[PDB]
């Protein structure tokens, strides 16, 4: 399957109440390996992930030095951005960033990443040719222009085109067992009376991962998306994932409709009628 | 692993 | 700025057998800025020993948070989740629903 390494840092300035909150996260895929906070007591990058635990301490050393430098960045960030926007002194503001690569089922590198965020909007972006930034306002072209003339993208490049992605293969390796695993959904229906003349029926999917699935229902062949109540993945919190997708029907005609479940797990795509 | 760079301000 | 409103679901890591151990989840999403006060309810009281997922967020940039507490379901006791964030007048309880 296809498989990705992102790397999700947080910045959230508290004026007056000392230094800004930093978190960064690590994933490989749909699972958190590293985790740093500003506000532990370690004051380390910690492992997450059985699998990242036997990498030794020159490891954690670097990570832990990384992972600081990204905070100290983002702490002065939070200050100039506060300039660009004429905002006050006294409110919270938040920086967010990511980066990470993508490998194919062939484990070949597939797409780079590296974007920020300033209070939950776009800011800038590296574009897919790793060449090009993306400004989303007037105030990110004076950072774009800044980041073309220190070249910028040409040290990422080398780092999302190689380094990123030879991790990401390691990490696979590592953890396999986990990571190269697919749990197909385990399906079932539930019906409930709302009238006498119409029930709701809600088409559930457990224990699957990773959490990429599509849930559909369809009355007579003709999909049901805007008669559809759709629930976000969730995580079961052991690993796996759930998600359930409801429609109302008409009491006698619950034949008529059918749930349609897509998952790596499935050879052949699943659809279920209700079971009285 | 993170990436060994240093970032440059916005 | 742009805030954005939590959504919430209350629900179980296993299906709900009475008697038997499970854990009590409460997935926020979707929101902006990131401080949140998530708290698990036992009959409207609050639960003590609650844990929670480090800060991440989607492709949207909007937050995501995880909390979980261990509890053996039972027929009486009636469970949700209270969150509180800028974008709410007033704290948002959300009730398990036993099953669904």
């Amino acid at each position: 399957g296809s498989h990705s390494m992102r790397y999700f840092f947080t910045s959230v300035s508290r004026p007056g109440r000392g230094e800004p909150r930093f978190i960064a996260v690590g994933y490989v895929d749909d699972t958190q390996f590293v985790r740093f906070d500003s506000d532990a007591a370690s004051q380390r990058m910690e492992p997450r992930a059985p699998w990242i635990e036997q990498e030794g301490p020159e490891y954690w050393d670097g990570e832990t030095r990384k992972v600081k430098a990204h905070s100290q960045t983002h702490r002065v960030d939070l200050g100039t951005l506060r300039g660009y926007y004429n905002q006050s002194e006294a409110g919270s503001h938040t920086v967010q960033r990511m980066y990470g690569c993508d490998v194919g089922s062939d484990w070949r590198f597939l797409r780079g990443y590296h974007q920020y965020a300033y209070d939950g909007k776009d800011y800038i972006a590296l574009k897919e040719d790793l060449r090009s930034w993306t400004a989303a306002d007037m105030a990110a072209q004076t950072t774009k222009h800044k980041w073309e003339a220190a070249h910028v993208a040409e040290q990422l490049r080398a780092y999302l085109e190689g380094t990123c992605v030879e991790w990401l293969r390691r990490y696979l390796e590592n953890g396999k067992e986990t990571l190269q695993r697919t749990d197909a959904p385990k399906t079932h229906m539930t019906h409930h009376a709302v009238s006498d003349h119409e029930a709701t029926l809600r088409c559930w999917a457990l224990s699957f991962y990773p959490a990429e699935i599509t849930l559909t229902w369809q009355r007579d062949g003709e999909d049901q998306t805007q008669d559809t109540e759709l629930v976000e993945t969730r995580p079961a919190g052991d690993g796996t994932f759930q998600k359930w997708a409801a429609v109302v029907v008409p009491s006698g005609q619950e034949q008529r409709y059918t749930c349609h479940v897509q998952h790596e797990g499935l050879p052949k795509p699943l659809t279920l009628r209700w079971e009285p | 692993k993170l990436n060994d760079l240093c970032f440059t301000n916005v | 700025m742009i805030q954005r409103t939590p959504k919430i679901q209350v629900y179980s890591r296993h299906p709900a057998e009475n008697g038997k151990s499970n854990f009590l989840n409460c997935y926020v999403s979707g929101f902006h800025p990131s401080d949140i006060e998530v708290d698990l309810l036992k009959n409207g009281e609050r639960i003590e020993k609650v844990e929670h997922s480090d800060l991440s967020f989607s492709k949207d940039w909007s937050f995501y948070l995880l909390y979980y507490t261990e509890f053996t379901p039972t027929e009486k006791d009636e469970y949700a989740c209270r969150v509180n964030h800028v974008t709410l007048s007033q704290p948002k309880i959300v009730k398990w629903d036993r099953d669904m």
